[PDB]
RNA sequence: AUGUGGACCCGCCCCUUGGGGUGUGUCCAAAGGGCUUUGCCCGCUUCCGGAUGGGCCCGCGUCCCAUCAGCUAGUUGGUGGGGUAAUGGCCCACCAAGGCGACGACGGGUAGCCGGUCUGAGAGGAUGGCCGGCCACAGGGGCACUGAGACACGGGCCCCACUCCUACGGGAGGCAGCAGUUAGGAAUCUUCCGCAAUGGGCGCAAGCCUGACGGAGCGACGCCGCUUGGAGGAAGAAGCCCUUCGGGGUGUAAACUCCUGAACCCGGGACGAAACCCCCGAGGAGGGGACUGACGGUACCGGGGUAAUAGCGCCGGCCAACUCCGUGCCAGCAGCCGCGGUAAUACGGAGGGCGCGAGCGUUACCCGGAUUCACUGGGCGUAAAGGGCGUGUAGGCGGCCUGGGGCGUCCCAUGUGAAAGACCACGGCUCAACCGUGGGGGAGCGUGGGAUACGCUCAGGCUAGACGGUGGGAGAGGGUGGUGGAAUUCCCGGAGUAGCGGUGAAAUGCGCAGAUACCGGGAGGAACGCCGAUGGCGAAGGCAGCCACCUGGUCCACCCGUGACGCUGAGGCGCGAAAGCGUGGGGAGCAAACCGGAUUAGAUACCCGGGUAGUCCACGCCCUAAACGAUGCGCGCUAGGUCUCUGGGUCUCCUGGGGGCCGAAGCUAACGCGUUAAGCGCGCCGCCUGGGGAGUACGGCCGCAAGGCUGAAACUCAAAGGAAUUGACGGGGGCCCGCACAAGCGGUGGAGCAUG
RNA sequence: GGGCAGGCGCCGAGGGUAGGGCCCGUGACUGGGGCGAAGUCGUAACAAGGUAGCUGUACCGGAAGGUGCGGCUGGAUCACCUC
RNA sequence: AAGGAGGUAAAAAUGGUAAAAAA
RNA sequence: UCCCUGGGGUGAUGAGCUCCGGGGAGCCGCAGUGAACAGGCUCUGGCGACUGUUUACCAAAAACACAGCUCUCUGCGAACUC
RNA sequence: UGAACGGCGGCCGUAACUAUAACGGUCCUAAGGUAGCGAAAUUCCUUGUCGGGUAAGUUCCGACCUGCACGAAAAGCGUAACG
């Protein structure tokens, strides 16, 4: 590339893609969904996932996944478009969050309260 | 031919540095004479000459060498360790003051030619003085 | 279409949350979303809200069923799977006899083997077949 | 009217874009109000000078797409005009043909720019919210007006949409002003106080308007500081987790003790505010008295005094921390690699501990690590990549020597770079955060002088690079005509008769209608045996009998000449295997497609019999590749030993140019390169930036077609891949060996019978 | 003297007619591609993969594959002409 | 005759058989 | 309508006469090629190549024709044909 | 010998919903219709099924393909210009 042509061209900037579009800034969305299924991971694993297809409110039928076991979301939630892949269901993309408008965690949980759900295990005692 | 009968002197140096061979030839300019003046000037060449080959003025530079030790094959060390041109004909440096590398940061030398002649690291700067920035050597 | 659907869904998302009393349930073994609630007149100037400031075109349908199923006799057949592919078959010849008992039982089967046939790494799933198989009638 | 002055007009002195003066001739002013009045305050009139902001202009810098290549007819320039504060086509006329473009025009996607700001050693990347400056819009578009100033947010007209008020004749309105309603979204507040301080508008002041401003409220949204306590306190009680029944841990932690004393009660209590003002002096300087708090009686000062909130992620490695049941590839965590498929340290629960603590995690966004678009700081033999190769345009850069030049370059001076922020220093609120002051460093362009080392510009000169002159030389180097033999099918003929053919085996196949084989002559086309090579020539793809013709390329010798005439070379140019194509001629052998045959389970294939396209001749058209040395081109440097082909020399040798191998140094990750470099350096072009999608689609250009040159994307995976080492494995090979073949001896299979 | 109104005339917002240009969404149908553990068929590539492979290309076949022309090693050893 | 290398001829009747996996 | 103005031509390089024109402003009406001659146009299938040739007396066409393609016959006493 | 007259199959089964059948078997023949086009000047059931075009479309275009009974020189397909 001899500086000559270093200069007459350019190195271009990698770009991005955003493996993630959330879009607008917005990966918080109110997951109006629709189906729920199972779906497997690869060879060592099958269980339930959801497909929570969303709408945003800008579009989209996605893959929202969910906080896992405790559910009943049956078909609403606003299902809080949230954000990670796995070797599971061809998206993961965009979690749910429960809490939001709907799920509230699992039915009694001991740590990751911080999506989980449950507020501060009092047992009053 | 030769684009830079300079940088190609630097590296037939190169060659009987890294070749050990006591001296080596290289054509006629004033140029080269500056900078041999500098090199041998900071102890590092043995010398230089305005020779001649088949009827063509050279200038001839012999060079300096360290003690022959053992164990690790006989190879004694080099005393020119390494030059880098690097003002190159699509890179012309220019220093000036505030400017000026410190080469092995204490040691080394930096070449630079300047309004006045051809100067040194510590000298161009002690000068006040500045212009191409040549090779670096330590 | 199911695209004015989620549409109204919308709908419900601003009718869900001025109206209280109603539930926007879909059901399980069918589709659509049922419209549940405390009142005739009520549901049906719901309706009319809907075909005036939210304009859908939804034949209002008759609400679904789910259907299960049975029989009523012994059959005894022969689940032959005589077929050797390209060397590895996955034959199974399976002898079943079958039985059917009340309408609110559940869900029978037994390790039943005449003295030592069918590998003991078929017993839960075997059975599969018999009970994915049965999930379409 | 009055006319110091100013305006224009024709001359004129200086000046040099429209800078100042001047001779002639005409036009222009004025506003007066107050009162302590014969004086002053506010204001007016004509101009000159500053102070201030802005207009116009240029210099320079200023996002992405080349799948954006042409753009323009008010278009480029003028004369004369219009208008503006004014240059100018911004608008009129008339007129000459120009004006911008690979230094990326035009078109489109996108963006308000900056002083600054977060990150990184740094280069840079990204960014421009509050704050300060510049711009732009007023719901959308035109529009003028007023005027010192505007195309004017709370001024005017019209049109548009939009929404409202009405008696449905008519009319009204613009929160991109300050709070506040609503849609929007995951999300971004009070429909609060005083003009007490500063500042802006007006007024002689008194003063008045100020949702500027100065304060309160709300939200852990950010940074900052702070309490939940101290101090004694057990081989350590109990409660619980674990255990091998000995205990271990939790933890001085708790309880008990004394102490201090957030929150909270009473009292006093702000700085923030001295000017404006009247008065003595003169209305000046000075001097006096007096007014002025929204917060809030909040800060804070004194005293009385109560121990008085604790969470959030993790504990598989990266990344610091494990034990116990359950769960059983189910429920499930998961940034990455994965973890669980009934003894999970990764899931879920419980003791403990790591971290952090009024915060902790989660996602999103950006910079880094990423040297992972590399300027510092990369690569093209095989992982990503040389363009099949020669031509050269521009451009890029350039050998020795002298002197001018002083453009690039260096140096000191210097204008500006506001403030704010960045740094150090000192300071203020009792620390901090936060703020007050001083000072230096600061890219950058304007202006001055000086330096001439390097690139370049200028004149002159040199021969080392480059071309030429002259003489010899090698070749399968290209276009043409021409000829020789060998050899295959074929015509005529002869002579001979039971088969040939082909193959792993055989068959289809030809044959008593006379074949295969041998001889005599004729037809035709295609390729040249040996020579001949590990060789020669060539830019590459290519060239093979020999003669002649034209003709390039190159080699050495002589130093005769020229004087850097140089290396690369984006587009353009030409060239080009074989297959393919078009228009005609020809076809012996050959041979895809196509048929028979045999083979197998199948044979649309390898093996056999026929047979076509096509392989040949000329013109043209397509232009591809493992076009392979997978290594661009030009030069210079850095060990030699050798086989060989050509050029020069008296020559068992040297030396120019090349063509095989080896191996110093060196280089590379390795194989391997190593004076034909993949080694050590300079110039220049093009090509690469995870595999796949993919050499696909799109656009654009060429083709007669089959196609070609340019050539992405979403999405999908956490690998694809290079090298070498092992080990296996083989229907590659070598070697050795055994009742393996051999060599010999007696048997099995046959019979009846025993038994498995 | 003129001035205001008025009158005609220039440009002009908006709207209307026709035809372009770019981009996006979309569309019966359709090529192709990616993904999912052992599906059904053959076995081409890697040991000469059992016909050495690889390929430019042209004709063919259920498909992978085949074959003619030419090229290329990233192909081949009793032992044949040398280094 | 040592090796290594450089170009010419040799040599496979036929083969379908899978797979989550265990360290 | 009116003001101006360009070149070919003939005659002379001009008067006249003529051909072909450019511009400026002005006048009246419903309208100015004022009447007579005088085309509607675009999108997309079917088939045929295309201009044409055919049924005088119901046809004009997708039938025939055609340039062009292959297949055949003809060694001069051609073969074909009467 | 087929740019000569001409002809250019039938029956069974087979993938993990199902549906379908590259695939194999089988009786027949001289050999079993290649590419391309296809509800067509050919398609009977049929006003076939989908999609556009319309207030409504047996007509029309596009597309699907079980072509009753397309198809290679009575040529198959495609084609700007004319009619």
């Amino acid at each position: 590339p001899t500086i000559n042509q270093l200069v007459r061209k350019g190195r271009e900037k990698v770009r991005k893609k955003s493996k993630v579009p959330a879009l607008k800034g917005a990966p918080f969305r109110r997951g109006v969904c629709t189906v729920v299924r199972t779906v497997t991971p690869k060879k060592p694993n099958s269980a339930l996932r959801k497909v929570a297809k969303v709408r945003l409110t800008s579009g989209y039928e996605v893959t929202a996944y969910i906080p896992g076991e405790g559910h009943n979301l049956q078909e609403h939630s606003v299902v809080l478009i949230r954000g990670g892949r796995v070797k599971d269901l061809p998206g993961v993309r965009y979690h749910i969050v429960r809490g939001v408008y709907d799920a509230a965690g699992v039915k009694d949980r001991k740590k990751s309260r911080s999506k989980y759900g449950t507020k501060k295990p009092k047992e009053a005692a | 031919m030769l684009t830079d009968p300079i940088a190609d002197m630097l590296t037939r140096i190169r060659n009987a540095t890294r070749v050990y061979k006591e001296s080596t030839d290289v054509p006629a300019s004033r140029f080269k004479e500056e900078i041999l003046r500098i090199l041998a000037r900071e102890g590092f060449i043995k010398g230089y000459e305005r020779v001649d080959v088949d009827g063509k003025p050279y200038l001839r530079v012999y060079l300096k060498y360290g003690p022959r030790r053992q164990g690790p094959d006989p190879r004694p060390e080099q005393v020119i360790h390494h030059i880098r041109r690097i003002s190159k004909p699509g890179r012309r440096v220019y220093v000036g003051v505030k400017e000026i590398p410190r080469v092995r940061r204490g040691l080394g030398i930096a070449i630079l030619s300047t309004s006045k002649g051809v100067l040194t690291d510590r000298e161009a700067r002690k000068l006040g003085v500045g212009g191409e920035l040549i090779c670096e050597v330590w | 279409t199911k695209a004015d659907q989620e549409k109204l869904s919308q709908a419900l998302a601003r009718l869900a949350e001025e109206d209280p009393t109603f539930r926007v349930s879909t059901h399980p073994e069918t589709g659509q979303t049922i419209i549940s609630g405390m009142g005739e007149l009520h549901l049906e100037i719901i309706v009319d809200r809907l075909k005036r400031e939210f304009k859908v075109d939804a034949n209002v349908g008759k609400p679904q069923v789910a259907y299960r199923e049975t029989i009523t006799k012994p059959v005894d057949v022969e689940g032959k799977f005589i077929r050797q592919t390209g060397g590895r078959g996955q034959y199974g010849h399976v002898k079943i006899k079958v039985e059917p008992l009340p309408r609110g039982s559940g869900f029978e089967f037994v390790n039943a083997i005449v003295g030592g046939v069918i590998p003991k790494e078929y017993i839960p799933a075997v059975q599969k077949g018999i009970e994915e198989a049965m999930q379409s009638g």
